[PDB]
């Protein structure tokens, strides 16, 4: 099966479950998605507020915690146990 | 990409080419040796680097001689 | 009789099977948000978000560490919500080495049929873009909705 | 040697279809057509994995490596008295004509091809990696 | 048209064969040049198919092999029943079983390895036997050493026979082709005439022989004074005391009152509460059963008496839309190719070992089997691995039909072309169940070993933290246990005690058996079990598949099937072969037979196997441990691998100290075996190079030169001592701690 | 122990935030064209 | 020597001497004094005891462990440890390494020599395994003639 008139639909190149439908939505939905997402399009952007903000969210939960919440921050709570030796 | 390198012991007994999966090497010819015949490999660049055809040289040492160098698509052996 | 090769070329890698060439699976298939492929890439990707932030608060409050406390609405969805934000910077990294900014998109044109569409403008550097920030609302809003109506609305399941 | 040139209008084996076949790398590298004329309507292994009826005259078989043209055409130069040839194609368009490129196989000298890749040495004439250091050239390529 | 078909005198039996020893191939008849010769001299000597291209010769070589093996086998028959009869405290166990081991080895006292001539019981030395021959004739109805005797001189009488019968049907009148191409009359004739008529010929023995024997040693008679088995056959009034059915005479069974048959002939169930092992009315029922059932069977198919089937029209009208012309051209597969048929029978036998394995733990069919441990946890190991090495085998043979006997032009768009159709979507889903299993079994271990290790047992996967409870398993254990009064009525009791259906059965003050217990901790390891075998089908069916090609080697198939590689090439072809799946599926299988074994031995050492002391209290051996410790691998290294061990180390200056040595022994073949796995042939090469250098010097250069052996032989090398020396380990460790806790 | 809270922030930023940056920054490097 | 104790006079090996016996002693007691395992176990004690009074008369060395130590140094009293059946060995390893290589010397000169590898001639082995008896006389009588080694021209040696 090959064409030498369409090299695409001769190797493979198929939208196997693509769909040609230009619109479903309606143009208030469309309009709220494009506004709320609007600052976080440009993927140099992007990265630069995720990694700078991700570090802040796991430092701020990591040392606010409580004692019920984590238990490293909760520390001891019995007497220490004693090694062998006197040690 | 492999670079095969034949040699100047070559009997010309052609089982180099016979072994060679990918149409690497062809016969051309040769004035020093009884069939008159030395291997080449002018498509060494679809030379997966298999070694039939050191497998398959009953000259000691070898005279088709393949060595693994820079690998690509062609070398890797990919359908992907 | 029933299993064909696929659009009847017996020599790619595939075949058209009924768990691929249903009249229901190939329905279904071709109205998943990541198969338009006229639709804007920013707006398909907020339901590929909104999805997929949903279904993850769902492990994170009924498996993980604090699970057995008052404070598993909290700590599961901002774990849910982790997720997100980690999968937002894999999507990316992926746009940014997969797709260069002025390139061409790296999309089958052709669809089933001999029928020539446009070029699926999800696999650009800009339609990637505007896909990766459409998960990230669409998560961080698939998750909090996926709290409200567990943890703030506290709505009758039997396992919640 | 004049190359023969890809036609485009024979039809292929009877195959119900297989999942060895073509890739991605069709679809953006390349891949290979192989092309034969058979005296009649034989059953062949298929390299993707399989059989396939052949027709009872030329064929086509879209393949995605070299090493399956081979894998093909030494088995229908053996068990079948099948002269065959390969191709290249691009994804652009460009059909590359590949095997046999003088029109006769490989395995027969011919003497327009020339000698490439052929050292005047031996092995054990090969110099010594310390004396080639820092340099484009190996122990065997000069 | 199925008629015999034999000629007369193909080879004369000469010795001049014998001489010339690589006389069946072509390459090994020129004589030794390397020492390569000597390891393809045994690697082509069963391979017939190498030696010759003719079905024929082939076909009568295997009937030969297999008269060879059956003569083997009768042999080693002989071996177990002279060593009943002479080296044996038969008769001392046989008078009572509850505390003299079985044991049926005497050493010879030369090295110090008298000491290994134990206190077995009896006022008998020697070494304890766990291979079940005991309970096995006490459930044969075998009163005195004479008759093992008697029956070891008749099987050296049969394997005369089968070494005659050998030597008959390869020498004197052979069978032709066609002869062993009637598969429909070999099918009539085994179900039939073997497992038909041998069903029925042990039934007549287990109503004869078996029964009042047995009937008379739970009454605490003394084998000595119990009469002599012919004796229920002559006096009727003696067999009809312990069974009034028998006083009508076999006038019941021709006139279909077959209920008044239901004094010996039940379908009780369960265990007999004197012995701890299975009834032998109901094995005599069954045997009854299973024999006017298996000789039904084989009146099936078309010999040459019109009635019947062509099972060529059974198979051709087997075809489906979703297959199209499937079915056709395997009966061609399977009468032209002697592999594709040895592959489905050693799939066949190695899976019924397995059920022989779980139905004998379960369901113990002889006499005081269940309350000797050691017998259990032998039989149920040895039938595991057996069935295991039987399964890899079928999958090797199935590889072994790919390469060498699978014509293409005969197999179109049949099953078998369109399964190698698709044979990437075959190993790509198999690929994603199997890590799926892996990480949804094994790192459901790992994460219960990291919260035990991080101070959260309520974070684990326990039956106190998150429980996984085997609902499935737990309902098909409560629906075989409330079976007999509703869905299965004329049952006396039920199928097995492990069931639930109480029945506390103690013979000898030691458990026998009782309700299994399924919690989190068997479903774990049922997981891994499924996982484990699943991998193992995974590598496997991947060799069988890719045997014929490949994306990466599209001419395997000229290769041969053991082949090393194709080269460094394509990044490297190293293990391509499907013998190299053979080789790594016996790895897998050592894996998942292993845990397998594992599972069984920590999980009935710690709920099933014990002992009752007074008021109904059952104490196991490592109590309860099993629902808490086998949930993380530190369990299983600690209260499985550390604290059973401590009979196998300790067992020094004692009779289980041979169980020492070979347990030390094999941990040396292991970490000998990754000497030969770990390397690879050219460093061998040049070592051997050096070594013969320094033979050079000293003129002790052999003729035969000295070579590092094959990369397919130092896998198969490498691979022999993996599963010798791990098998071994775990040989030596289960046979000194159950002996020793038992 | 001097300052408990730097265990609460560098633990969580060198284990978790710090590989984030190293392998998406190396996976951005190995995968240019350049 | 070496801070040992004769085993003659160590207290130690016969309190090994007492407790191997008492094994054994205890062992007997389960079985009818005339029987036959209670006849093995009584050949057992007779063994142990003949080799406890062998060990102590050939002056073995016992250590605080109460087991005989081995000295092969070469001491004038203990030349049956390691010398007397050191040379024993060597004596009968270079009977085997003798008829070994003169069994190659003589089938290197034959038809088919790699034949008689695989079948060994066994009256061309048998009358030169009669010769290995007198090989400490012939090993350095074809050391000082030269026939023993070969020179290394023609040794087959790897390229550098
Ligand atoms: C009713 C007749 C009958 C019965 C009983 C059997 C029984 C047997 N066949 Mg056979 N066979 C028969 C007819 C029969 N055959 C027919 C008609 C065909 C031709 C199409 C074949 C061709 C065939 C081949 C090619 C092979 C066998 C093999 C086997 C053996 C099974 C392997 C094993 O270990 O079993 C358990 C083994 C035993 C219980 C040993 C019993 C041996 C005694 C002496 C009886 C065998 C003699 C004879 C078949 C029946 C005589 C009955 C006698 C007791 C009165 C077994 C001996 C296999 C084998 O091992 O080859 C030797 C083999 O692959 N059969
Ligand atoms: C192949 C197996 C086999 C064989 C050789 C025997 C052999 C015998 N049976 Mg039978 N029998 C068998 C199966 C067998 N039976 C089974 C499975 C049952 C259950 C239906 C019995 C139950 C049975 C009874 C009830 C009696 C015999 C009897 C007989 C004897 C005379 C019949 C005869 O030889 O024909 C003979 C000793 C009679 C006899 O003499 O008893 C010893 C007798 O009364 N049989
Ligand atoms: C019904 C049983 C059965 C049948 C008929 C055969 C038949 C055959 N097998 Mg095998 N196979 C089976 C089951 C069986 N196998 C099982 C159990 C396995 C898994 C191990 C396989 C895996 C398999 C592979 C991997 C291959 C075969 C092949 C062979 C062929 C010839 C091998 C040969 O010459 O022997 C050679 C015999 C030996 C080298 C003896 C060594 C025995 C083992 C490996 C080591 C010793 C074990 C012993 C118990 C330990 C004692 C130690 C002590 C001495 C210190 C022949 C067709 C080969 C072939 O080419 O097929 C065409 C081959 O490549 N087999
Ligand atoms: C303990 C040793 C070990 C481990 C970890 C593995 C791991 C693996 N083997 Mg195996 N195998 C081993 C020894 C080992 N093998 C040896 C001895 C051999 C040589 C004979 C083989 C050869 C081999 C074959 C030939 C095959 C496997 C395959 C596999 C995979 C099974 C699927 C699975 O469990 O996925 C889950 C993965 C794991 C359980 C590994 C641990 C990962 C943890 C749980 C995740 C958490 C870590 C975290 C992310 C770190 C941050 C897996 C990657 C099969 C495969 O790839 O296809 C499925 C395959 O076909 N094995
Ligand atoms: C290579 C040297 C070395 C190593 C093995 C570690 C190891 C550790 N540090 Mg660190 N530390 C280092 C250097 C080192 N330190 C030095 C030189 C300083 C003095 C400024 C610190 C100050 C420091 C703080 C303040 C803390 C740790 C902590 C820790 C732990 C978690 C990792 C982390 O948060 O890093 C944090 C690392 C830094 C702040 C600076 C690291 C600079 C090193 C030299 C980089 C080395 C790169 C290496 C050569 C590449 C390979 C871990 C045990 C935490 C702890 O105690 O856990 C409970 C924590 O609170 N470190
Ligand atoms: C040093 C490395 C590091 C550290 C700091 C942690 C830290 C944590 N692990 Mg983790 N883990 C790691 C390595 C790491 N992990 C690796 C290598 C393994 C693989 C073997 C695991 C596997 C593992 C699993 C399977 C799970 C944990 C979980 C946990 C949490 C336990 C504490 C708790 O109860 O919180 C309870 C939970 C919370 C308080 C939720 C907080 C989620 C925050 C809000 C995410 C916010 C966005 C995030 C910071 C974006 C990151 C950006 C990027 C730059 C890093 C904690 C967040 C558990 C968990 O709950 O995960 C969240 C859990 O289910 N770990
Ligand atoms: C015919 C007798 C013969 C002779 C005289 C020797 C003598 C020699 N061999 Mg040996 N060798 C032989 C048989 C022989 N070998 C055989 C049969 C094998 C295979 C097992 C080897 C394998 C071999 C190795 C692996 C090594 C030697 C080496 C040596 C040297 C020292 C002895 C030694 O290492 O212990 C003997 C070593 C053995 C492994 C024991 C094999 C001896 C067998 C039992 C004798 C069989 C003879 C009988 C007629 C058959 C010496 C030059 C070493 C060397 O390179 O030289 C310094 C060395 O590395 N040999
Ligand atoms: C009963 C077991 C013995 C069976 C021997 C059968 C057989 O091979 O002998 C039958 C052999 C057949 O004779 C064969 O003849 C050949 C030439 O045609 C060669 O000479 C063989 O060496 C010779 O065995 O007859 C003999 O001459 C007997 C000697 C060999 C048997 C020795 C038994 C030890
Ligand atoms: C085990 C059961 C799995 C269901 C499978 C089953 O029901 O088979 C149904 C289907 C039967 O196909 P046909 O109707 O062609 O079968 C006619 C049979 O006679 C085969 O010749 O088998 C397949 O197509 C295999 C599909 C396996 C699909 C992957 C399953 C793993
Ligand atoms: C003799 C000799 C010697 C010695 C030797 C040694 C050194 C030893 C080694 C050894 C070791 C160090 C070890 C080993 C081990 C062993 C084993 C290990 C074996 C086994 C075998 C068998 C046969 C097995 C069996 C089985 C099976 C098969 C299965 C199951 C299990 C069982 C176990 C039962 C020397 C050289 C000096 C000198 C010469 C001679
Ligand atoms: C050790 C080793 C060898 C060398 C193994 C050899 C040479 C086998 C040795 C067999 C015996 C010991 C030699 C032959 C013995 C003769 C029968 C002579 C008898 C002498 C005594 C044994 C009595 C390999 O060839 C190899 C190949 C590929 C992967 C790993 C390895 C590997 O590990
Ligand atoms: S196989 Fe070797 S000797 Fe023969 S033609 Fe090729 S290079 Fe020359």
């Amino acid at each position: 099966y090959f064409d030498l008139g369409e090299i695409d639909n001769t190797t493979g190149n198929w939208d196997l479950y693509g769909n040609d439908d230009p619109n479903r939505y309606n143009g208030f939905q469309n309009k709220f998605f494009e506004t709320f997402a609007g600052a976080f399009t440009k993927r140099g952007l992007l990265l630069k507020f995720l990694v700078l903000g991700g570090a802040t969210t796991i430092g701020y939960l990591g040392s606010t915690s409580s004692g019920d919440l984590l238990a490293i921050k909760n520390g001891p709570k019995q007497a220490p146990i004693m090694g062998p030796r006197g040690r | 990409a492999h670079s095969v390198k034949i040699y100047d012991t070559c009997i010309g007994c052609t089982q180099c080419v016979r072994a060679c999966p990918t149409d690497v090497l062809e016969m051309v010819p040769w004035d020093g040796c009884k069939a008159s015949q030395i291997a080449s490999a002018p498509r060494t660049e679809d030379c997966v680097g298999c070694k039939r055809c050191e497998s398959a040289c009953p000259t000691d040492f070898l005279s088709v001689r393949v060595y693994l160098g820079a690998e690509t698509t062609r070398s890797m052996g990919l359908a992907y | 009789q029933v299993i064909e090769p696929l659009n009847g070329d017996p020599f790619i890698g595939g075949l058209e099977t009924p768990v691929t060439s249903s009249p229901l699976i190939a329905w279904y298939l071709s109205n998943l948000p990541a198969y338009r492929t006229a639709v804007a890439p920013l707006l398909r990707g907020v339901e590929i978000g909104l999805a997929h932030g949903y279904l993850l608060v769902g492990p994170f409050v009924l498996a993980g560490p604090l699970r057995n406390s008052a404070v598993r609405g909290e700590a599961g969805s901002l774990a849910a919500a982790g997720l997100v934000a980690i999968l937002t910077m894999c999507l990316t990294i992926y746009g940014i080495a997969s797709f260069k900014e002025g390139e061409a998109s790296k999309a089958p044109s052709l669809t089933l049929t001999g029928r020539q569409k446009a070029a699926d403008k999800l696999q650009t550097a800009e339609g990637w873009a505007g896909f990766t920030g459409g998960f990230f609302f669409g998560g961080l809003s698939g998750v909090a909705w996926a709290y409200i109506l567990l943890y703030v609305l506290n709505l009758p399941y039997p396992v919640k | 040697f004049t190359p023969p040139t890809l036609n485009a209008d024979t039809p292929a084996p009877i195959f119900g279809g297989s999942t060895g076949g073509l890739l991605r790398k069709a679809q953006v590298e390349e891949f290979y057509v192989i092309t034969w004329e058979s005296p009649k309507e034989q059953i062949f292994e298929m390299p993707t994995g399989g059989a396939a009826i052949m027709r009872s005259g030329p064929n086509l078989l879209k393949l995605a490596r070299k090493e399956q043209c081979l894998a093909l055409g030494a088995r229908l130069r053996t068990k079948f008295k099948i002269q065959y040839q390969f191709y290249r194609v691009f994804p652009n368009g460009e059909v590359q004509y590949l095997h046999p490129k003088d029109g006769v196989y490989p395995e027969k000298v011919n003497a327009g091809r020339t000698a490439v890749g052929v050292n005047n040495r031996s092995i054990g004439q090969n110099a010594n990696p310390a004396e080639l250091k820092f340099a484009h050239k190996q122990a065997y390529d000069l | 048209e199925v008629k015999i078909m034999v000629e007369k005198d193909p080879v004369k039996t000469s010795f001049e064969k014998w001489a010339k020893p690589g006389h069946f191939s072509r390459t090994l008849a020129k004589g030794p040049n390397t020492t390569t010769w000597i390891w393809n001299l045994h690697a082509d000597a069963h391979d017939f198919d190498s030696h010759t291209n003719d079905l024929e010769e082939i076909s009568r070589k295997v009937f030969s092999a297999h008269f060879g093996q059956l003569a083997v086998i009768f042999i080693w028959l002989s071996g177990m029943y002279f060593h009943g009869a002479r080296f044996s405290n038969y008769e001392a166990w046989l008078s009572d079983p509850t505390h003299i081991k079985p044991s049926a080895q005497v050493v010879w006292p030369i090295v110090g390895q008298k000491i290994l001539n134990g206190d077995v019981g009896g006022g008998f030395q020697g070494i304890q036997i766990t291979s079940g021959f005991f309970q096995l004739w006490r459930a044969s109805g075998i009163t005195s050493e004479l008759q093992l005797y008697t029956t070891a001189i008749g099987g050296l009488i049969f394997a005369a026979l089968m070494l005659f019968a050998g030597w008959f049907h390869y020498h004197k009148a052979a069978p032709k082709l066609a002869w062993f191409q009637n598969v429909e009359s070999m099918l009539n004739h085994h179900l039939a005439g073997l497992l038909g008529l041998g069903s029925l010929a042990w039934a007549g023995h287990q109503v004869h022989v078996s029964l009042p024997i047995n009937r008379l040693l739970d009454a605490g008679v003394d084998p000595k004074e119990i009469p002599l088995p012919h004796e229920f056959i002559l006096n009727r009034d003696l067999l009809a005391q312990l069974y009034p059915s028998f006083s009508k005479g076999l006038t019941p069974f021709f006139t279909l009152n077959w209920s008044e048959y239901s004094d010996f002939l039940t379908f009780r169930g369960g265990l007999n509460p004197v012995t701890g092992g299975l009834w032998l009315t109901d094995t005599a029922h069954h045997h009854l059963a299973i024999a006017v059932l298996f000789l039904v069977a084989g009146h099936m198919y078309r010999t040459n008496f019109g009635i019947g089937h062509s099972m060529k029209e059974i198979l051709e009208a087997h075809k489906g839309p979703f297959t199209g012309e499937g079915h056709k051209g395997l009966y061609e597969i399977l009468t032209t190719s002697w592999h594709a048929q040895l592959a489905i029978n050693l799939a066949m036998l190695g899976s019924l070992t397995i059920i022989v394995a779980h139905h004998m733990y379960a369901m113990p069919p002889y006499p005081y089997l269940a309350t000797d441990y050691a017998t259990q946890l032998s039989l149920f190991t040895h039938h595991m691995w057996i069935g295991g090495f039987l399964v890899v085998g079928a999958a090797a043979h199935a590889a072994i039909f790919m390469v060498r006997d699978y014509d293409p032009t005969t197999q179109y768009n049949n099953l078998l072309d369109r399964v190698l159709r698709h044979r990437d979507a075959i190993i790509s889903h198999l690929n994603w169940v199997c890590i799926f299993l892996g990480f949804h079994s094994f790192g459901l271990y790992i994460h219960n070993d990291t919260m035990s290790a991080l101070g959260r047992p309520q974070d684990m996967f326990s039956d106190t933290a998150i429980q996984l409870q085997p609902v499935f398993a737990q309902w098909i254990q409560n629906t075989h246990a409330l079976a007999p009064s509703l869905t299965a009525p004329n049952a006396t009791a039920s199928t097995s005690l492990t069931w639930g259906g109480g029945d506390l059965v103690a013979v000898g003050g030691k458990v026998a058996l009782l309700p299994i217990p399924l919690g989190t901790a068997d479903f774990l390891v049922h997981h891994i079990h499924a996982f484990t075998i699943h991998v193992t089908v995974l590598i496997l069916l991947k060799g069988v598949l890719f045997a014929r090609s490949s994306r990466l080697i599209p001419d395997k198939a000229n290769l041969g099937f053991r082949f090393p590689c194709d080269g460094p090439g394509r990044g490297g072809t190293c293990q391509v072969s499907a013998w190299d799946h053979v080789f790594l599926g016996l790895f897998w299988m050592y894996n998942a037979i292993s845990v397998v074994i594992f599972h069984f031995s920590w999980k009935m050492q710690s709920d099933v196997w014990g002992s009752i002391s007074d008021q109904g209290v059952v104490t196991h051996i490592t109590g309860g441990n099993f629902a808490q410790s086998s949930i993380t691998i530190n369990g299983w290294l600690r209260d499985f691998l550390w604290a059973q061990a401590s009979q196998v180390i300790q067992s020094y200056g004692s009779s289980l100290s041979a169980y020492g040595l070979l347990f030390l022994g094999a941990h040396f073949v292991w970490a000998f075996s990754l000497m030969f796995l770990f390397s690879g042939r050219g460093y061998w090469q040049e070592l051997i190079e050096s070594i013969v250098w320094a033979h050079n010097k000293l003129k002790v250069a052999p003729a035969i030169q000295p070579r590092a052996l094959s990369i397919v032989q130092g896998r198969a090398v490498g691979v022999a001592h993996y599963l010798l020396g791990g098998i071994a380990t775990t040989w030596a460790f289960f046979l000194a701690r159950i002996i020793s806790v038992g | 122990m001097t300052a408990s809270y730097l265990p609460s922030i560098f633990v969580p930023l060198i284990g978790l935030v710090f590989p984030a940056i190293t392998m998406a920054s190396l996976f951005i490097y190995i995968e240019q064209d350049e | 020597v070496a801070g040992l104790t004769p085993c003659k006079e160590s207290k130690g090996f016969a309190k090994r001497q007492k407790q191997e016996i008492k094994k054994l002693e205890g062992r007997l007691k389960l079985y009818a004094p005339d029987s036959a395992p209670a006849l093995a176990i009584n050949a057992t004690i007779e063994k142990t005891k003949r080799r406890f009074e062998f060990y102590g008369n050939q002056g073995l060395l016992c250590g605080t462990d109460g087991l005989p130590h081995l000295i092969v140094d070469g001491d004038q009293a203990h030349l049956g440890e390691f010398v007397y059946p050191g040379l024993v060995f060597l004596y009968i390893a270079g009977w085997i390494g003798w008829v070994g290589r003169a069994y190659l010397i003589d089938v290197r000169t034959s038809k088919k020599p790699t034949e008689k590898e695989i079948i060994i001639d066994v009256p061309l082995a048998l009358r030169i395994m009669s010769k290995g008896l007198t090989w400490p006389v012939a090993a350095i009588g074809e050391l000082r003639s030269g026939k023993l080694v070969e020179k290394s021209s023609n040794i087959t040696v790897s390229p550098r």
